[PDB]
């Protein structure tokens, strides 16, 4: 066994494109529409609950997720990839901030952390 | 033998009306031998002031460590760290060495730049926070400082009155401690001006 | 093994005025984290206008006071009822203490009274009978909390004349009994706030040419 | 330190004194010993003060992440299992002694935990230097089917016993009431029996009393433009 | 602490006192020392409360995962898991555990695990500080294939004496009855067992 | 603790500090480390305060008895040997004493004896005890042909040097001049005020700011 | 220097309006073994004094004989032995306090904590403590060992200061003592259910109550306590 | 015990180091040089536990010489002293700490000022006009407190140093077999043959 | 060592085992631990053999000199002399002695003297290393005013259990019966008491 | 540590004794004389525990001076050495033994021969051509084994002694501040001013 894929699966093509990132963005394009609007006294995030079956209880599938008491997230693209990113984002808000400074991270820095996790899946083996 | 009383020295912090004061002696020793009379124990990272008593090598190390951490904080947060937040960072940092601690008595003093609220805090060597309204004391003459502060202190002192109170609390406490004295510094901290005064005291 | 010593806590304060002396003590008696009594007197009239306290191990303290009181009674018998002067009392107590040099009275002893010129006198003793005449002495648990304050507020240490920039010291003024008692009460109020062994009550014995009188003030019982 | 927990009709109440001591010296006269693990799970700590704060924050953090992951309000038995397994691992070297109380979908709970990782169930518990003084009051006045008002009275009386009779305890009584189907109400300084009397004298100095060698402005501002 | 487990005709009964001490102080006077590791496999705990709770919790986990894969474990298997933890960690554990269980095939079984982490299958076992005082009484009064009522009386009288002579033992006498019929909890208060 | 005694043309200079410490705690700044045994004999306090006070007050009693019995002033050699012989009886029992016995007699001239709890008795021209160390401080400006005024200053300056550097030395300097006709007290000098004046007038302690 | 072998636990006591109450359990413990149950640890001296003793029982039996010898000695050449020259509580205490401090000072203590309860000639309540160190103190409530930690807090809720003593009846005082003995039985692993209680009243004299039992105990709530956390059966 | 003294005068830093190496009661050497040249204008003197002293001094020398080659630049004495302090501050919480005390004397070519740094085995650092390690500090310090003037010349500093060594030779029970004196100025590091 | 004394209707019986050990080695397997200090005052010895022999010898001397001057001493007097030696020399003695005697006025009396040198008058007493195991049994089975045969059975069954559980106890069960009729020595061998 | 050396030449006995008195790290005196004249032709040198050395030496002096007055006769060095040994042999089994080591050098007027006796604190006595107490013995002995001749003159003995002291000054870690040399011959006891 052992993970013997210790090399990048995302590489530069002769044109300077990173194929796997372009194809990831294509997967997002196929994703259901989600939007965000910033007001003076708040922000709104919204999306469609595209129910796979009417027998499915679409309430049990949360597309809009609390990350911290003051930070929420919505997505377009692959749901399972989002669900694990929400789990990592919630944890990193504690391990890399709240357990050090005794307060929840500011929006831009939690975004920075989520961004870092996604960058690593773009270069790691 | 006791690491917290090899080098000696004291810090005291007090709150006043729209101001805080933090003061320290200037002595560094090897037990009975005085080595330096220019060992300042109060540092500042932006508008947040940190006094550190105890083992001098740890005082210097923690100053360098918190300069490091507040520099990275500022670059990422795009703003100076606040007293409340820095207090949590000092606590976090000390408790990560729970079973091999720095032999120090840190004291935080500063004014929150947004709320304007005066803030002081003290810590044991493993990062337990004492967030007193009135005053914080640390060092080899902490008993003497507790005595002086508990009688001399009254709330809502004006900056120039608070200066006299904290000065007389430090000086008279130091003069009853063998390992404290050899000069003293007092910081009077207001929202957007800080005055630093070196006190004249007995040099024995 | 058997430990013949204990700590009963308590804090005592002796101040010498120009024509008076005060010996004050808290009335709380403790072992470890328990209160034995909230009123167990620690400062005693020994006769001949002498007040005494032996703070520390209460058993050794009671024994020494008992022995000294007896020493006064026998001084009268042996020397035609001559009044025992505070200086003579002090030298006597040194011999009582140094007698047990190799098994000491585990106490810090203070006596207060008037000297032979009628001026206020306080004498302070170590456990083995080293002694000195002093104007100010706190003893016991909260001594380190009280003495720095007294240095500042009695002797005016580190205080200078405003507008001289530390060239003229604040001049020493003779303190009245009323001003001394304020400093005593504030010393014990402060000590009570910051020391767990100090509280319950404060008993002050005041010595003048008129004799010994007693004042009592309540302290916080936590 | 004196800490008590009392179960009542429809909840549990937790109380503590407000004195923290370095040896015989009182470091803080109004310390807060009542800690939040989760909104409706509170605990009080005795022993090493850094250890009780560190251990409630770590488990409190992990409890919050667990709550988010499971989409369920946190349970007291989860706080308890996580605390005891952590403390046991460290074989008593983390000197945390906690009374853990709370309400969850399962109901109202009251547990004690010791530094070595042993736990106990009870309708009334006490912890710290003042626990014997507190347990004397609890063993004298506790009954089955206490009302909220009776339980607060019993809890605060048990702390008072600690404040007055234990040198390790003093100052004020903090209380937190966790009732089923209600928001936990934290009653900071519920009682204030030990307010210091006015001093005989003001020790405010005349200005210029202290001798000064040098004055200078400290530059707290960043490097300026132009 | 006084704990015992006794096999009778219909199964096994676990008995324990309810007293936990820190030196001379009774930290808990209503302790439950009879602990469930499976539906009809219980244990009696003596030694470090932290250690015996930690071990019992790990055993309960091991038997729950066993049951998922292989179905209901034997009392012998439960005793084996207890022994493995106790024996391998003997340097860092202070635990004396009696394991009692009811199978339909084997019926009532009692296993005792002293400090060393050895295993002994016995018709009955006594352990804890208070057990020293009742070795004589128990050895004279125990019979095999007793009724439920006789076995309850035997344990009540036994722990009654253990509590009388041992300052570390006291409070209520808790018992758990393990039979084909199911699991029955009994409690006996001082006013009952002191006058025996 | 800093105690200094030295012999010069004008007799003996005795200089001591006045600080007493229990651990880091400064118990007193007003201790008298010179024991006036009698009007012609001085003793210095080092080690145990009680041991030094008690046995040097006793020595004065024994010295008085000697003068009644022999109708002559006791020699410093004899006075010192009464104390040294007494502490030697108690050797191994835990007496703590390092003292300089100072007197000026016509027979002997100015005489200093260092007497120890270990039973050591040594005659010398200069003895200094600094916080658990004793020796024959600066030693650079000491000559036999020195004035009484200059010798007093040297002793005062020597205690100031120790008081500044040593944590357990400070408070004030007590000065004594020992002559054939007895000793003369040269007053109590606060080290705080002395330091600033010495610094300004001498130029010394440049490192310290004031 | 020795170590205590057979030991007695808490002695508890308090002053009330007209006299003093003192109580102690009947146990003599041999380490964790509760060896002896009929041990009387309240020893009356005349009709005005009761000496309650905790700690080493062999030393208690010695002190019991000293007090028995004291009564004999006092009666020698004393026509007023049963009147004006009868032993006072204060005399009996000072004697014991002298012995205790002398024995500790020879490094061979009587390994005991002693409370002397009584009423003086003038009707004044006497209550004072002495232990193996010769340490003495007086308070409106006194207790030894566990009693100091658990009994004092309860008794101090009845008499918190000297001014509460005249307001405290013998019925309230006895109730508080009996409750404190129950609390000690719950929580002291060295206590017995069986205890003696003595009342010394300036009007009704010495009332000595033997074979008292802790009653009205709460245990029923124990049935609802299962496991140590997660267990529901 | 070993003597390491430093005095910083107007335009230079002088280091005086005892020549004696003693293990127990026997004197192994009388010509030992307790100094390493870290860089052309930085000198370090050291006293402490056998083996540790030279191992530590040589390790610091190698690191400062490496930095010199890589950057083609001389680290300032302040920078060298901070590097040495951090290495000592690491070793106290290490498995077997270095029991070494150091004096660092250097001339700062940018600032045109001499600097003396005192660091103990714990990583306790101070900048002083004069310093010493061990029992020698007690004897010497009080003498330097009196005579030291910040505008002293190199010759005056040597005289004051010469006075210190004479007073040390008298008062000290140990025979430290004299000192080696090295001067650190703008022109570099040189040894004073006559002392 | 297992020793007991039991008062019955007609007087008192002293029981003891016969085993003396140096560590695990049985130095003497036929020890007599029932020792005569007067015609009808005997003692049971536990602790240092040297100490209890030395004390018993001094007591026998004291009661012989007492008898010369004042006539036959009371069991209480014998106990008092034992206590005096034990209490005053508590720092240098390891001795646990049970004193049993028959008067015609007082009848059967038992006094126990633990390590401290305290005295306790009891209807019966048990002592020695082996006594710990029979506290339960003895407390359940002892009745006052038993017959001679009942009291012999009670001691035989009691010491039988003490010997079974205690490695320090063993060999023969020796007994001495003290009544108006006189002094009777009984011995019971392993083959008799082991099968009880 | 203290140096006490003795060498017995043809017609005299020479004693060399270190002048230094050190307690811990501080040197109390540099002129101490560790010798007592017991009788006109008998000299005793001593090294050991503080107090004990002088107390023992003075006690022996008083006893030998008492015997001299009572009998109007001088005890032989052999007789004086035997008396001193017995006093030391008593003290080892005493409550607090004298920790004193002595050299006894005397001229026997009856035999017209010089004698040197070495006695340690236990009462171990030997008569030797040369002897020493402490660490000094180790360094010196091997040198005396080579050069010593029984027919040496006083001047030759002083030269050999002078060689020993120079060697000890080099190899010894301690500074013992030189020696005082005393000669014991038929004419009595005299101090060599030049050494
Ligand atoms: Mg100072
Ligand atoms: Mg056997």
């Amino acid at each position: 066994m052992t993970d013997r894929y210790s090399f990048s699966l995302t590489t530069f093509s002769p044109s300077g494109k990173l194929g796997q990132i372009d194809y990831a963005l294509t997967a997002v394009k196929q994703g259901v529409t989600s939007l965000g609007i910033k007001a003076t006294n708040g922000v709104v995030i919204a999306t469609e609950k595209k129910s796979s079956s009417p027998l499915a209880m679409s309430e049990t599938l949360s597309k809009v997720s609390l990350l911290t008491p003051d930070i929420g997230a919505v997505y377009s693209g692959m749901g399972p990839d989002y669900r694990v990113l929400v789990d990592k984002s919630r944890k990193v808000a504690h391990t890399s901030y709240k357990r050090i400074y005794g307060e929840y991270p500011p929006t831009k820095l939690l975004v920075s952390e989520v961004a870092k996790i996604m960058q690593e899946a773009t270069q790691s083996g | 033998s006791d690491p917290s009383s090899i080098n000696g020295g004291i810090v005291v912090a007090m709150t006043g009306k729209d101001c805080v004061a933090i003061a320290c002696d200037l002595r560094l020793g090897s037990q009975s031998l005085g080595v330096s009379n220019k060992f300042e124990k109060i540092f500042h990272y932006g508008h947040v002031f940190l006094g550190i008593t105890g083992l001098a090598t740890d005082v210097t190390t923690l100053n360098e460590m918190f300069r490091y951490k507040t520099n990275l904080y500022k670059l990422k947060e795009e703003r100076a760290i606040e007293p409340e937040t820095f207090t949590q960072l000092v606590s976090s940092s000390l408790y990560e060495r729970r079973f091999g601690p720095y032999f120090v008595g840190p004291v935080v003093a500063g004014i929150n730049s947004k709320s304007g609220k005066p803030f002081i805090a003290g810590f044991d060597l493993i990062g337990c926070i004492d967030e007193a309204k009135d005053f914080i004391v640390s060092g080899t003459a902490s008993d003497q400082l507790f005595g002086m502060c508990e009688s001399l202190y009254e709330p809502n002192l004006e900056p120039e009155d608070l200066f006299e109170t904290i000065s007389q609390a430090l000086l008279n406490a130091a003069d009853r401690d063998a390992l404290s004295g050899w000069g003293a510094v007092v910081y009077i901290i207001k929202k957007d001006e800080v005055v630093k005064r070196y006190l004249k005291m007995r040099q024995d | 093994q058997f430990n013949p010593y204990g700590d009963n806590g308590g804090t005592i304060l002796g101040i010498a005025g120009e024509d008076f002396a005060v010996l004050a003590g808290d009335t709380r008696n403790i072992t470890d984290y328990s209160i034995n009594s909230r009123y167990e007197p620690k400062v005693f009239d020994c006769g001949d206008n002498i007040v005494m306290s032996a703070n520390g191990f209460a058993a050794d303290g009671d024994a020494l006071v008992k022995r000294f009181k007896n020493s006064v009674k026998w001084y009268h018998f042996d020397h035609n009822d001559k009044k025992l002067s505070i200086n003579s009392a002090a030298r006597n107590i040194q011999h009582l203490l140094y007698g047990k040099r190799f098994f000491p009275y585990y106490v810090h002893t203070i006596i207060a009274g008037l000297d032979e010129d009628g001026k206020g006198a306080v004498y302070s003793f170590d456990p083995v009978g080293s002694y000195e005449r002093e104007q100010c002495r706190a003893g016991g648990a909260a001594a380190s909390l009280i003495m720095p304050f007294l240095d500042n507020q009695v002797n005016f240490k580190n205080q200078y004349e405003p507008g001289t920039n530390g060239k003229v010291k604040k001049p020493l003024k003779y303190l009245s009994v009323e001003e001394v008692i304020k400093l005593v009460r504030d010393s014990f109020t402060s000590a009570t706030e910051r020391h767990i062994q100090v509280g319950d009550g404060l008993e002050i014995l005041i010595v003048t040419k008129d004799g010994v009188r007693k004042e009592f003030y309540e302290l916080k019982r936590d | 330190t004196t800490i008590v927990g009392v179960k009542f009709n429809n909840g549990v109440v937790i109380a503590a004194d407000t004195r923290s001591t370095q040896g015989p010296i009182v470091a803080d006269k109004n310390c807060a010993k009542l800690h939040r693990i989760s909104p409706k799970i509170w605990c009080a700590g005795a022993g090493t003060a850094a250890d009780t704060e560190a251990v409630t924050q770590l488990i409190g953090s992990n409890i919050e992440l667990h709550s988010l992951y499971t989409s369920r309000e946190p349970r007291v038995v989860s706080a308890l299992q996580m605390l005891k397994q952590h403390l046991f691992k460290y074989q008593g070297h983390i000197g945390a002694y906690l009374i853990v109380a709370g309400v969850d979908p399962t109901g109202s709970h009251l547990f004690s935990i010791h530094a070595h990782g042993s736990t106990d169930v009870g309708y009334y518990l006490s912890l710290g230097s003042g626990s014997l003084a507190a347990m004397a009051v609890l063993e004298s006045h506790w009954k089955q089917d206490l009302t909220k008002e009776e339980a607060i009275k019993l809890a605060s009386d048990a702390i008072q016993a600690g404040i007055w009779n234990d040198l390790g305890s003093g100052s004020n009584v903090d209380v937190c009431v966790m009732e089923i189907g209600k928001d936990a109400e934290y009653l900071r300084n519920y009682l204030t029996p030990n307010v210091r009397e006015e001093k005989q004298k003001s020790y405010k100095f005349p200005r210029g009393t202290t001798a000064v060698l040098k004055e200078s402005i400290v530059n707290i501002c960043d490097i300026q433009e132009e | 602490t006084s704990i015992m487990a006794v096999t009778f005709k219909d199964g096994v009964i676990l008995g324990a006192d309810s007293r936990t001490t820190t030196g001379a102080y009774i930290a808990n006077r209503v302790t439950d020392k009879l602990t469930r590791v499976h539906d009809k496999i219980w244990c009696c705990r003596s030694g470090s409360a932290a250690d015996t709770q930690a071990i019992a919790d790990i055993v309960q986990y091991h038997l729950e995962l066993y049951t998922s894969q292989y179905g209901t474990p034997s009392t012998e298997t439960a005793a084996s898991v207890f022994k493995e933890l106790c024996y391998e960690n003997k340097d860092n554990l202070t635990a004396g555990i009696i394991v009692a269980g009811y199978d339909d095939k084997n019926k009532g079984e009692v296993y005792t695990i002293p400090l060393g982490g050895s295993v002994h299958k016995l018709p009955y076992a006594i352990a804890g500080s208070g057990s020293t005082f009742i070795y004589g009484y128990c050895d004279k009064n125990f019979r095999e294939n007793m009724s439920k009522e006789e076995t309850v009386d035997f344990i009540k009288h036994s722990l009654s004496q253990a509590i009388k002579w041992d300052g570390s033992s006291g409070g209520v006498i808790r018992m758990v009855v393990l039979t084909a019929a199911g699991v029955e909890r009994l409690i006996f208060y001082p006013d009952e067992y002191e006058q025996l | 603790t800093t105690t200094l005694a030295f012999r010069f043309q004008g007799g003996i200079i005795v200089a001591v500090d006045s600080r007493a410490t229990a651990g880091n705690w400064v118990a007193s700044q007003t201790v008298k480390k010179v024991i006036e045994i009698n009007p012609f004999l001085l003793g210095t306090m080092a080690g145990g305060a009680a041991d030094c006070q008690f046995w040097e007050t006793w020595l004065g009693s024994q010295c008085r008895l000697h003068e009644l019995r022999e109708k002559e002033r006791i020699s410093v050699a004899a006075a010192s040997k009464i104390l040294s012989n007494l502490v030697y009886q108690y050797k191994g029992a835990g007496l703590s004493m390092g003292t300089m016995i100072c007197g000026y007699t016509r027979k002997e001239g100015p005489t200093i004896y260092y007497v120890d709890s270990d039973g050591t008795r040594l005659k010398g021209d200069i003895f200094c005890v600094v916080s658990g160390q004793t020796f024959a401080v600066l030693d650079s400006n000491y000559k036999w042909d020195l004035s009484v005024e200059d010798a007093l200053y040297l002793g005062k300056r020597s205690i100031l040097a120790a008081a500044h550097r040593d944590a357990y030395s400070g408070g004030s300097v007590n000065l004594y001049h020992v002559t054939e006709d007895g000793w003369i007290y040269h007053g109590n000098h606060d080290v705080g005020e002395l330091f600033w004046k010495v610094k300004e007038e001498e130029g010394s302690f440049n490192n310290v700011i004031g | 220097t020795q170590q205590p072998i057979v030991t007695g636990t808490s002695v508890i006591s308090m002053k009330y309006d007209n006299g003093v109450i003192i109580a102690a359990d009947n146990l003599g413990s041999y380490g964790s073994l509760l060896r002896f149950n009929g041990v009387e640890r309240l020893i009356p001296v005349g009709d005005n004094t009761v000496v309650g003793i905790s700690g080493d029982i062999s030393d208690m039996q010695h002190i019991e004989r000293l007090l028995k010898d004291l009564v004999t000695e006092n009666a020698y050449d004393n026509p007023l032995a049963d009147a004006e020259e009868a032993l006072e509580p204060s005399y009996i205490f000072e004697y014991l306090a002298t012995v205790m401090y002398q024995r500790r000072s020879k490094m061979n203590p009587l390994w005991n904590a002693i409370i002397v309860a009584g009423v003086q000639s003038n009707g004044d309540q006497f209550l004072r403590y002495v232990n193996l160190l010769g340490v003495t103190y007086s308070s409106p409530t006194l207790a030894t060992g566990f009693g100091a930690h658990m009994a004092n807090p309860l008794l101090r809720k009845v008499v918190d200061r000297e001014s509460d003593i005249p307001k405290t009846t013998v019925q309230v005082a006895e109730e508080a003592i009996v409750n404190a003995m129950r609390v000690l039985y719950y929580r002291d692993a060295r206590s017995s259910r069986n205890f003696s209680l003595a009342i010394i009243d300036k009007n009704t004299g010495l009332t000595f109550k033997k074979n008292l039992q802790v009653e009205n105990m709460k245990w029923d709530f124990a049935k609802d306590i299962k496991g140590y956390g997660t267990q529901k059966i | 015990m070993d003597i390491i003294l430093g005095i910083r005068v107007q335009d230079s830093v002088i280091l005086a180091s005892s020549k004696a190496v003693t293990r127990g009661i026997s004197v192994l050497k009388d010509s030992d040089d307790k100094t390493r040249q870290l860089s052309p204008h930085t000198l370090m003197s050291f006293a402490g536990e056998a083996g540790d002293t030279v191992q530590f001094a040589e390790y610091i020398q190698a690191n400062i010489q490496l930095y010199s080659i890589r950057e083609d630049y001389e680290l300032s004495p302040q920078a060298v002293s901070s590097f040495v302090r951090q290495e000592l501050a690491k070793s106290i919480r290490s498995r077997r700490p270095y029991q070494v005390n150091v004096l660092i004397g250097g001339y700062d070519k940018k600032k045109n000022k001499p600097e003396l740094y005192q660091i103990d085995y714990l990583g306790t650092k101070v900048e002083l006009p004069y310093g010493a390690h061990g029992y020698s500090g007690f004897y010497t310090f009080s003498l330097l407190d009196h005579h030291y003037r910040p505008d002293m010349t190199t010759e005056e500093g040597l005289d004051l140093l010469k006075l210190c060594v004479q007073e040390l030779e008298k008062r000290m029970p140990m025979d430290f077999k004299g000192v080696i004196v090295k001067i650190v100025d703008k022109d570099g590091i040189r040894q004073v043959d006559d002392f």
